[PDB]
C-alpha cells in the first residue's frame, strides 16, 4: 500500500501577470545597465527610478512563482484525497 | 501516466468525496468545502484555477472523465521521510535530534487532535528504541517510513 | 553600486498552525504505521481514515511554509525599495 | 549587520517613502498602499505580520528605529543573474536559448511599460553580440550583471 507516501511534487489571469513583469524585467535591466555602464555621467536620480521599477517587476515575478507553487501544492492535495480510495 | 480497471472505480469512489450533492460535477463551491475540510483555504481564483487547469469542455466545472485526467498526470508518489522528520524537529527544542519521551507525551496528549496517554505508551515504546527515555525522532521516523 | 543586486533571501498564528499540524503529522504517521506494521490483520477502512488525516497535517505544514517564504519576500520588498536610496 | 552613518540618513529619505503622511509612523494602511505601488497584495494579515516582525514595542506601527533592524538584520544582497536570465526565458518560444532581435522588439514595444524602438534599437545593438540578428540571452544577461 501506499503507506506515508504522497503524490510526488514537479491560467490567464497569472499568465499576463508573468509577460508584464517579464517585459519589465528586461526593461529596468537594460536601463540600470545603460545608465550605469554605456553613459560619460551617471545620473543617480535615473538609476534609482529604474532600480525601483526593476525591483518591482522582480518581485512579481517571484510572487507569481510562489503562487503556483501554492496552486500546485492545492491540486496535489487533491490527488492526495482521491488516492485514499486507492487504500 | 496510464491507468487501471480497480483504479478506475476507485477514484470513482473518490469522485463522490467531492461532488457532494452527486450532480455528477464539481464545482468551486464544492472543491472549497472540501479543501476546507482538509483545512486549507483557497481562494475564489484558487478554485477556479484548480478546475481551469482540467476543464476539457470549459463549462466551469469538473466531471469525472476529467477528473481522471488530473490524476493519471499526477499518480507518481514520493518518499515522505524528510517532511515528516521536519514535523517532529518542530518539538526538539534546542535542535539536539531528541525529544524526550516526556515531551512527546506532552505533546501529543494536548496538541492537534491528540492521542490517549495509552496510545502515547505504544507510541513511545516503539520510538525510545535505546530505551533511554529520549527519541532520537530521525531514527525513529527512518523505521516507520523503511 | 548595487546595479541588479538585491536583498539576499535567507507570527503568533502561523505558529499554533504550525504545532497543531505537527502534532498531526506525528499523531498519523504513527497511526498508519501502527495499522499498516504492527497488526496481525490490516483494517483497510481505518488505515484509510488516517491517510486522509496525514495528507491533511502535511499539506497544512506546506501552505505554512509557503506562506513564510510569502512573507519573506514580501519583506525583502520593502527593505529593496529602502535600499534605493542608498544610489 | 552593523550600519553607517550616510546610510542611516539614507535610510531616512527611504522611511519617507513609506510614511506617507509623514506623523513618523508607519501603520498597516500606508504599507498596503506601498506594497500595491510595487504591484503587489498583501492581504491584512501579512501586513500585520511584516509590522508585527520589527514592532518592539509592539504599538502595532513601524517607527524610525524599528525600521533599521529590519534594514540592518538583511543588508546583504545577492547577484539576480539567474532570475533575469529566466525572465528573458519567458520569451523563448521553443526553450533554445535565443531570442530574434525581431521578437525582442516585439516584446518590448508591447508588453509591460515597453521601451521606443530607438530604445530598443540601443538593446537590441548590445544583446545582439554575433550581428546575427539573435539575441543569447544567456550571454547577455552575464554581460550586464558581470
Ligand atoms: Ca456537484
Ligand atoms: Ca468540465
Ligand atoms: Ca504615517
Ligand atoms: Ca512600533
Amino acid at each position: 500500500g501506499r503507506k506515508l507516501e504522497l503524490t510526488k511534487a514537479e491560467d490567464t489571469q497569472l499568465t499576463k501577470r508573468v509577460k508584464n513583469a517579464a517585459a519589465n524585467v528586461l526593461r529596468e535591466t537594460w536601463l540600470i545597465y545603460k545608465n550605469t555602464k554605456l553613459v560619460k555621467k551617471i545620473d543617480h536620480a535615473k538609476v534609482r527610478k529604474h532600480q525601483r521599477k526593476f525591483l518591482q517587476a522582480i518581485h512579481q515575478l517571484r510572487s507569481v512563482k510562489m503562487e503556483q507553487r501554492k496552486l500546485n501544492d492545492q491540486a496535489n492535495t487533491l490527488v492526495d484525497l482521491a488516492k485514499t480510495q486507492l487504500e | 501516466d496510464q491507468l487501471t480497471e480497480e483504479q478506475i472505480a476507485e477514484f470513482k469512489e473518490a469522485f463522490s468525496l467531492f461532488d457532494k450533492d452527486g450532480d455528477g460535477t464539481i464545482t468551486t463551491k464544492e472543491l472549497g468545502t472540501v479543501m476546507r475540510s482538509l483545512g486549507q483555504n483557497p481562494t475564489e481564483a484558487e478554485l477556479q484555477d484548480m478546475i481551469n487547469e482540467v476543464d476539457a469542455d470549459g463549462n466551469g466545472t469538473i466531471d469525472f472523465p476529467e477528473f481522471l485526467t488530473m490524476m493519471a498526470r499526477k499518480m507518481k508518489d514520493d518518499d515522505s521521510e524528510e517532511e515528516i522528520r521536519e514535523a517532529f524537529r518542530v518539538f526538539d527544542k534546542d535542535g539536539n535530534g531528541y525529544i524526550s519521551a516526556a515531551e512527546l507525551r506532552h505533546v501529543m496528549t494536548n496538541l492537534g487532535e491528540k492521542l490517549t496517554d495509552e496510545e502515547v505508551d505504544e507510541m513511545i515504546r516503539e520510538a525510545d528504541i535505546d530505551g533511554d527515555g529520549q527519541v532520537n525522532y530521525e531514527e525513529f521516523v527512518q523505521m516507520m517510513t523503511a
